[PDB]
């Protein structure tokens, strides 16, 4: 090997030795950034050293002798001396991971920054942003990769875990980023970045599931985005591609790279986002924060960082390619010291030569500044480089097989055992043909509720020599309770978590729970990547028996008889004894288990209750309010009745008591954070109360279930039974957006009050009834029945008035058109803005919002979807694209901000004067109680002579016509 | 029980006792296992990892562990990469203490556990403990030896270089020693302890040659030692081995060196002298007492005041405090000694003594004191009262040390780990197997002494080869032996001060001191030459003991005896004996002749000496490979200079006192009128002092007239004033400081200064 091929590997032994070894700390291990930056990054010091893992896994694969052994030895313990200092400067913060591990705080996470000299802490917590879940994600995805590779107390083992519990809840969890920044605007906000989700999921991958699969939905959301305020970010590749292969969809990864490819790649690199300004010569040095004004300036003149173009060469060698254009282009590197690469942290644009690179993109002869050289960078440069010239394979530096993340995965065969609870009904199971086990009968195979499950984790990671407390209660889901579980030598396994939550009223329904057995296999058939073979245990309790309990219910044997058949859910289903599952199942073992009016005295008014039970439920608030858990004087108080009556409604099932009583007792869903935290995990904004705008809050961020809770509260300023709905269509739409995702596309903030009222409205006309005597039906549909009505909601199916009530259907679910965005972004460089209700979108905006940021959506869509009235809405998002439209042949821009309801009204005053001279009845058309709008012009249809959009068409000219006198139109 | 079963006992006791105190961070074990007290002491986290490591070389004999074996070794890195930390950040300190040993520039032996910073100051504690830089040095040798990977990469290697650059030179560095008071009079004194020494001549003697990689090793990760001053602390150890100290006539330190885990003694006697006064003088019912007169933690110790004042010392005689640790090593010393009825006689003496903690795991309290209501009663009958333990664990109190040594010794004795298996590198040396084990003893044996130096007569010049055959000895000149470089001892000295160079860690490398008889006795591969070295009594200097030839035939014999009585290294030793025309001239040349003569005999002094070419002497031999030099910064091999072919009164009439109350120029007269080279020296000689360095001379400086005379009678062999001109010139010679050593090495004091004059 030492003929051609041993003088080469000596040649990248003394480039690492000269750019990245000599700088390491002989006491620590750490790297520090340059010789300005003398503290270590714990994500520069992780990415640094690939290249020293590299070489020695190249000497090793050809140690024979001495000398190739002790170089090799050198290289692989210089490796784990530098994971090792990083783990005692974590390990210096267990009080910050155990602190973050259920506070998930900006100022409760661990350090970028460590004294390269001391593993200590250089800076204050206020003092960098520190929360960067990338860089701890890196960390413990190349400690489970350098491990599997072969390199080497339980104690840092149990902090290593809470680590994984504290990288664990990272998709709804804000971070700075790997920019250490936050959001672009540069103030210090802490951002949701796709590239902490994705190095977390691959960190968590390689070392619970649940909360994996919740990052990768995040990452299938955001991508090809970065993160709400970031078009693009040339970090993806960290995650699209080495090192995380977080994304297994080879669509989205390639897509993503040619984004980042068409955006941020110039001729010096890549820039790390659009408008990031980190080293422009347009910034302030001396200031640390970005005015929101300045970050057009920062446009087409980005620093381009070769760092990105060194993934660029990871990939293509991970997949095997001829993108030796991407080397060969970086000849951009300093030295051609003596002749070392020295590849540069960043080029700039000379200062000099803004205005030409802002005129003519990606053509100016950049500057390089920063870090020289980018270790980090150059780390990568010499892997790739060893990598392409066959001195190291992929399956070296990824002994994890996360390379094959992308290759289709096939649909898994989810083994369901339907157990019976009791032996009766193990009987009636009988009759109607599903042979199934009871309960006992599983011995010694113990059945327990996903509650337990969850419980039990958060006995592992428990030191309290080091004051580390376990894992957080979460939430198992259907991923977590799928598996079965060697608990003490004994194999327990857990029913799901819709089935132990019968606190309200989802579970009395028995096709609710077919539903979300139906919504849970589903994601099961898709979201399973484990080794094994899933197994749900589907217990059938005495509740989901019929009335008489002699008969089984039909939608439980339906379901059942399904599942028996092989397919439900979308999911193929192989039914049979628990006992013969184990062999083929993911058997985890847990290994931490083993031991070792008048008269307003209420003194005599309940009387009146000693048949309707709906009378007697009324009385019932009165008696609340007035009188919630105070005495009746009949060995009885206010609660215990009102739980008594809706025991008795629910057997009944009359579901509009069961939902008021639920109402005026305050029941709430334990599962609600899940489903807010599932909705906003898809990119997908919430508002939960009837629409106006105050009451309506807004929900952008994942919230706590006493805040969520207590946000659906006050958002029905105590209207009862809407607090109920906003959390009932809540979980509805988690359900969905967890098994029929492509029914909430051209959906970004869904408003839970509108769409109350278009399923009343809908209730209305189908069974055509009063708007009124449907919004009370509304409270009698059973929960299956409600969630059928949200799905014919919003697929559009139905059981000359039409297009008001496609109006209505569409607004309410405020859906937006494909493109709708970035054409409004088009308007605001034409116009000063536009006005929707008097609530202004400047054009300042898009100085600092790039057009297909997730952040002027959001901007957008709290000017103009706050429109109460569903259809009003529909229209205002027409008169935007026919300023849209009509912008791209007007050549000259107005100084008016537009108030876009007068060119609907302008419309609407064009609609009397034309429908009235056509000759139509003057009552035939009449005027909208709350938007005084014609009925007949939301019944219009979009197009014709007569269309809507025509007459918008006929409006917006003739509303520009006094603020543009002049208009020289294309 | 299965061994499984066996050891799961001992896993137990060392996870709940010990290694749940291990610091997550650093890796160091805390002194106090309950408190808020962050002290890491460094002796105690090196017996802790021993302990962990110790039961991991008991799982080894278990496939199966269950990740026990990796998790108690990893647990015994962790510890030493810690102490590494602490003294790697204290390097700074490590170069100053390499150039001044000195008790305030010392490493701190006491760090926060939890951070490894400095905690207590030089004035707050006496830091300076070389039984603890030594004890990592023997651990870290003896766990690398074990398939344990401590050193990472080659700036480690550079730092565990310079540490033993720092424990060679312990025989001229007095210090606090393991009791960390320095004598039984807390005085804030350091005095040499031969258990600090003892420490060092074990941690040298297995650090000489070890690849601190292991097996992943090559010839630049290995540790070299001087055999030189290996030698100075042997010799230490020795004038002061029955006892301790000045202070201490026994100490139950020594009991930790004598036997493990140093086992340094290699004289069968002296153990047996040391042992048993330790045994006989410190032993009781409830432990070993450190030393007689010990305060620590003693019931008439005053709290408050740190330092005991002088004559308490007394107070403390009969109460001193037992430690049941001393029992725990008395057991592993039968172990390794083969004496199976002292591992019983003191299993039983520390089965009494042994506290439980809740949960049954055993607990050996560090002390255990004279309550104060029964100090006078035991001081009036030594051994009568029962004294009350210092930490019965279930306090919340352990003391980490003998816990860590409990396991040891119950391993050891219960042979789940074997006395191999703790001692890779063989400190012990049964007696029958004392004979090739290098710095310890040589073939011949531990009594036996007759080694045969091998000489090799090099002639400075062809002519003097050839004058030298005439007369009738074969002598080699420095071009005959072409490959082989003969390099003077400064060249080699000049090459290490390249080992250890770190300049991230800010370390220099070997200090610049002379190699000696020991390090010049052996043949280097140096830049991919053999480098053989002329002794240091063959280098040429300024003093006029070099003019005598008879002297240098005697420190030919001088070195050649001291070669025969303290080189217990592999190969034979090699004296280069260089001849230099200077030697041979005048009658010079009848005594060097029967020297050169009786080395060609192969006896000179009772050594026995083999005169040989040296390329047969150099042949099979071991040869120190110098890797280190490399080619470092420079992109040149360093430029070494080697030994080349030379190729062609009868009493002073002026006496000082009569001519020195002349200031006159007439001195500068009389300069004139003298032939004296001792009234020369004499006369100018005052004027060195009262005309100055450059008072004009007829000659020349003053400064160059005395230089010429002094060089001119040391020729002349007119010795009145070669004696009157080094000292008018105030000479000194290298060797006075390198021997003043051999009188304080020997325990021996000298005071220079005349006799009624004053001495110092
Ligand atoms: N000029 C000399 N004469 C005799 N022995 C010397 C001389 N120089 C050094 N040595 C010996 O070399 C060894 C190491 O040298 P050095 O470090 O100078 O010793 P020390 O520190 O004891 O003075 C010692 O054994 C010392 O006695
Ligand atoms: C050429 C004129 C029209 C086609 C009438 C409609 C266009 C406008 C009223 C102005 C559009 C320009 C914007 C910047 C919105």
């Amino acid at each position: 090997s030492r003929s051609n091929s041993g003088v080469r590997l000596d040649g990248y032994a003394r480039l690492v030795q000269q750019t990245i070894l000599c700088h390491q700390n002989p006491v620590t291990g750490l790297l520090p950034a340059s010789y300005d930056q003398k503290d270590a990054w714990v994500r520069d010091n992780v990415y640094s050293i690939l290249a020293v893992w590299g070489l020695g896994l190249a000497y090793r694969k050809n140690a024979d002798r001495d000398e190739d052994k002790a170089k090799a030895y050198e290289l692989e313990q210089s490796v784990v001396k530098l994971m090792r200092g990083l783990l005692h400067c974590m390990i210096r913060q267990v009080d910050k991971v155990e602190s973050f591990k259920y506070s998930q705080s900006t100022k409760d996470s661990l350090h970028a920054k460590y004294n390269t000299k001391t593993c200590a802490t250089v800076v204050g917590d206020d003092q960098w942003g520190h929360l960067q879940l990338d860089a701890t994600s890196v960390y413990l995805l190349f400690l489970a990769q350098m491990t599997a590779s072969g390199l080497h107390s339980l104690d840092e083992v149990n902090f290593i875990q809470n680590l994984v519990f504290y990288i664990e809840a990272a998709y709804k969890t804000a971070d700075f980023g790997i920019w250490e920044r936050g959001d672009k605007t540069n103030q210090g906000i802490s951002e949701l970045n796709a590239s902490s989700v994705g190095m977390a999921k691959a960190a968590l991958e390689a070392l619970l599931a649940d909360e994996v699969q919740h990052c990768q939905s995040i990452l299938n959301s955001l991508l090809p985005r970065a993160s709400t305020s970031k078009e693009v970010d040339a970090s993806l590749l960290s995650v699209v591609s080495f090192p995380a292969f977080a994304v297994e969809d080879s669509q989205l990864v390639e897509l993503t790279k040619q984004e980042i490819i068409t955006k941020l790649q110039g001729r010096y690199g890549c820039c790390r986002f659009l408008r990031d300004g980190y080293k422009t010569p347009k910034e302030d040095p001396n200031r640390l924060y970005y005015e929101p004004a300045e970050l057009k300036l920062f446009e087409n003149i980005e620093c381009e960082w070769p760092l990105f173009w060194t993934y660029f060469i990871l990939d293509g060698v991970f997949s095997g390619n001829a993108e030796q254009v991407q080397e060969y282009k970086e000849a951009l590197e300093a030295v051609l010291k003596n002749g070392v690469p020295l590849l540069p942290e960043l080029y700039s644009v000379p200062p000099d030569r803004v205005d030409e690179e802002y005129q003519n993109p990606h053509t100016v002869d950049r500057v390089p500044m920063g870090k020289l050289p980018h270790m980090w960078g150059q780390s990568l440069y010499i892997l790739g480089s060893l990598m392409a010239e066959g001195f190291l394979a992929p399956g070296e530096i990824d002994p994890l097989n996360r390379r094959f993340s992308t290759v289709p995965k096939p649909d898994v065969v989810v083994q369901v055992s339907i157990l019976a609870e009791t032996e009766e009904i193990k009987t009636i199971l009988k009759d109607k043909g599903i042979y199934v086990e009871t309960i006992a009968e599983v011995y010694p195979i113990r059945v327990q509720p996903a509650r337990i499950l969850s419980h039990i984790y958060s006995s592992l990671g428990c030191n309290n020599r080091m004051k580390l407390s376990g894992r957080p209660y979460r939430h198992m889901g259907v991923l977590g309770t799928s598996k079965l579980y060697d608990i003490r030598k004994t194999i327990f396994t857990f029913t799901p978590q819709f089935i132990d939550q019968q606190q309200f009223y989802l579970a009395l329904d028995n096709k609710m729970i077919v539903e979300m057995l139906r919504t849970d296999l589903s994601y099961l058939c898709s979201r399973w990547r484990m080794t094994g073979q899933p197994t749900i245990t589907f217990p059938i309790s005495h509740s989901m028996l019929d009335e008489d309990g002699t008969s089984l219910n039909s939608s439980i044997l339906a379901a059942l008889r399904k599942m028996q058949d092989g397919y439900f859910g979308g999911a193929r289903v192989q039914t049979g004894k628990l006992s013969e599952f184990l062999t083929t199942s993911c058997c985890t073992h847990l290994s931490f288990m083993d031991p070792g009016s008048g008269e307003v005295d209420f003194k005599a008014l309940v009387l009146q209750l000693k048949e309707q039970a709906d009378i007697l439920y009324m009385l019932y608030t009165m008696k609340g309010p007035d009188w919630t858990e105070l005495y009746n004087e009949r060995s009885a108080t206010v609660r215990e009745l009102l739980t008594e009556l809706y025991g008795k409604v629910g057997e009944i099932r009359h579901w509009g008591l069961i939902r008021y009583i639920s109402g005026i007792l305050r029941k709430k869903v334990e599962a609600l954070d899940e489903a807010c935290t599932d909705l906003l995990s898809h990119q997908k904004h919430l508002t939960v109360g009837l629409p106006p705008e105050p009451r309506e809050k807004t929900i952008s961020a994942p919230l706590p279930y006493e805040a969520l809770t207590q946000l659906i509260d006050e958002a029905s300023e105590g209207d009862m039974s809407i607090s109920i709905l906003t959390q009932e269509i809540m979980v509805y739409l988690a359900m969905y957006m967890r098994t029929q995702p492509g029914l909430f596309a051209e959906m970004f903030r869904l408003r839970i009050g509108l769409i109350i009222q278009v399923m009343a409205t809908e209730l209305a006309h189908s069974l055509r009834c009063s708007a009124e005597e449907a919004t009370e039906g509304l409270m009698n549909l059973s929960p299956s029945a409600m969630k059928n009505l949200l799905h014919h909601i919003l697929s559009g199916k139905e059981f000359q008035g039409q297009w008001q009530r496609r109006r209505r259907l569409d607004g309410a679910l405020n859906r937006v058109p494909v493109g709708f965005y970035q054409k409004v972004w088009k308007v605001l460089q034409k116009c000063h803005g536009l006005s929707v209700e008097g609530f202004v979108l400047p054009s300042s905006t898009t100085r600092e919002m790039t057009p297909g940021e997730i952040k002027f959506s959001v901007h957008v869509e709290s000017v103009l979807n706050r429109v109460p009235q569903p259809e009003y809405r529909q229209l205002l998002v027409e008169a935007i694209l026919v300023l849209t439209m009509l912008a791209d042949i007007e050549i000259h821009s107005i100084g008016s901000i537009i108030a876009v309801e007068k060119i609907v009204h302008i419309a609407n005053d064009l609609f009397l004067q034309e429908q009235k001279t056509l000759g139509a009845d003057d009552t035939m058309l009449a005027k909208d109680p709350a938007s005084g709008i014609c009925t007949l012009l939301y019944d219009s249809a979009p197009s014709g002579r007569f269309g809507t959009m025509t007459y918008l068409s006929k409006a917006a000219a003739t509303y520009v016509q006094e603020f543009l006198p002049h208009s020289i139109c294309a | 029980e299965t061994l499984w079963d066996k050891l799961d006992h001992y896993y137990r006791i060392v996870k709940s006792t010990l290694l749940l105190y291990q610091s997550p961070t650093t890796g160091l074990f805390p002194t106090k296992t309950c408190g808020g007290d962050q002290k890491a002491k460094i002796q105690d986290s090196l017996y802790c990892a021993a302990g962990a490591w110790a039961l991991a070389l008991a799982y080894r004999r278990i496939d199966d562990d269950k990740g026990r074996t990796h998790e108690l070794e990893h647990s015994a890195i962790k510890c030493m990469r810690g102490i590494l930390y602490c003294y790697m950040r204290q390097a700074d300190k490590v170069q100053q203490f390499k150039q001044d040993p000195r008790p305030t520039t010392c490493l701190h032996s006491v760090f926060n556990v939890h951070t490894g910073d400095e905690l207590l100051s030089y004035e707050e504690y006496g830091h300076l403990q070389i039984n603890a830089v030594s004890l990592y040095l023997l651990y870290l040798v003896e766990m690398i030896s074990s398939g344990l990977q401590i050193i990472y990469n080659t700036d480690e290697v550079s730092f565990i270089q310079n540490l033993v650059f720092c424990v060679e030179r312990v025989y001229r560095v007095p210090d606090f020693g393991v009791w960390e008071r320095g004598s039984k009079y807390n005085n804030g004194s350091t005095e040499l302890h031969s258990s600090s020494v003892g420490l060092a001549k074990a941690a040298l003697e297995a650090i000489n040659g070890f690849n601190l990689f292991g097996n992943q090793g090559c010839s630049w990760s290995v540790i070299f030692v001087d055999l030189d001053a290996h030698n100075r602390n042997r010799q230490t150890l020795c004038s002061l081995l029955p006892r301790e100290s000045r202070s201490h006539n026994t100490d139950a330190a020594l009991l930790p060196c004598i036997s493990y885990p140093a086992f340094a003694l290699d004289d069968e006697v002296l153990f047996s002298q040391t042992l048993d006064k330790v045994v006989r003088k410190l032993k009781g019912k409830y432990g070993f007492k450190r030393f007689l007169r010990d305060g620590y933690r003693t019931s008439l110790e005053d709290p408050n005041r740190c330092y005991y004042k002088p004559a308490e010392i007394k107070l403390f005689d009969g109460i001193e405090c037992e430690f049941p640790i001393f029992f725990l090593y008395m057991m592993i010393d039968g172990v390794f000694r083969g004496n199976p009825k002292q591992v019983q006689e003191y299993q039983d003496l520390l089965t009494p003594v042994l506290h439980h903690t809740t949960e049954g795991y055993p607990v050996v309290p560090k002390y255990y004191y004279v309550p104060a209501d029964f100090v006078e009663y035991e001081k009036n009958n030594p051994g009568s009262q029962k004294r009350f333990p210092s930490n019965c664990g279930r306090d919340g109190k352990l003391f980490l040390w003998g816990q860590a040594l409990y396991i040891i010794a119950k391993l050891l004795a219960d042979e789940l780990i074997s006395p191999k298996d703790i001692d890779p590198v063989q400190r012990y040396v049964p007696l029958k197997d004392q004979r090739n084990v290098s710095m310890r003893f040589s073939n011949q044996g531990p009594l036996e002494n007759d080694l045969v130096v091998h000489v090799a007569l090099i002639a400075e010049s062809q002519r003097l080869q050839v004058f030298l055959n005439t007369y009738g000895i074969q002598t080699q000149t420095p071009q005959q032996v072409e490959p082989i470089q003969i390099w003077p001892q400064q060249e080699l000295v000049k090459a290490y001060l390249q080992l250890g160079i770190n300049e991230k860690l800010g370390l220099s490398g070997r200090p610049d001191r002379p190699i000696g008889c020991l390090g010049t006795s052996k043949i280097y591969r140096i830049l991919g030459k053999t480098v053989v070295c002329y002794p240091i009594i063959f280098d040429l200097s300024d003093f006029y003991m070099s003019q005598d030839v008879f002297l240098l035939i005697d420190d030919i014999k001088n070195a050649l005896q001291f070669i025969k009585q303290y080189w217990k290294m592999h190969g034979r030793p090699l004296f280069l004996v260089l001849i230099r025309e200077d030697n041979i001239r005048g009658s010079r040349f009848n005594p060097i002749l029967d020297m050169l003569a009786a080395l060609k005999k192969g006896i000179i002094g009772g050594v026995k000496v083999h005169v040989d070419r040296l390329q047969t002497l150099i042949s099979g031999a071991v040869v120190e490979q110098l890797d280190f030099l490399r080619i470092s910064d420079t992109e040149e091999l360093p430029e070494f200079k080697s030994f080349e072919e030379l190729e062609p009164g009868q009493q002073p009439d002026v006496n000082i006192s009569e001519w020195k109350d002349k200031p006159t120029h007439e001195i500068l007269q009389k300069l004139n009128d003298c032939s004296c080279l001792a009234s020369q020296a004499i006369l100018l000689g005052i004027l060195l002092k009262r005309e100055g360095p450059n008072f004009i001379t007829k000659e020349g400086t003053v400064s160059d007239h005395i230089e010429r005379v002094y060089r001119r009678a040391g020729s002349q062999k007119l010795w009145l004033a070669v004696r009157y001109g080094a000292a008018f010139t105030q000479k000194f010679s290298s060797s006075i400081a390198p021997h003043i050593t051999t009188f304080l090495v020997h325990g021996k004091q000298v005071t220079l200064g005349a006799f009624g004059h004053e001495e110092e």
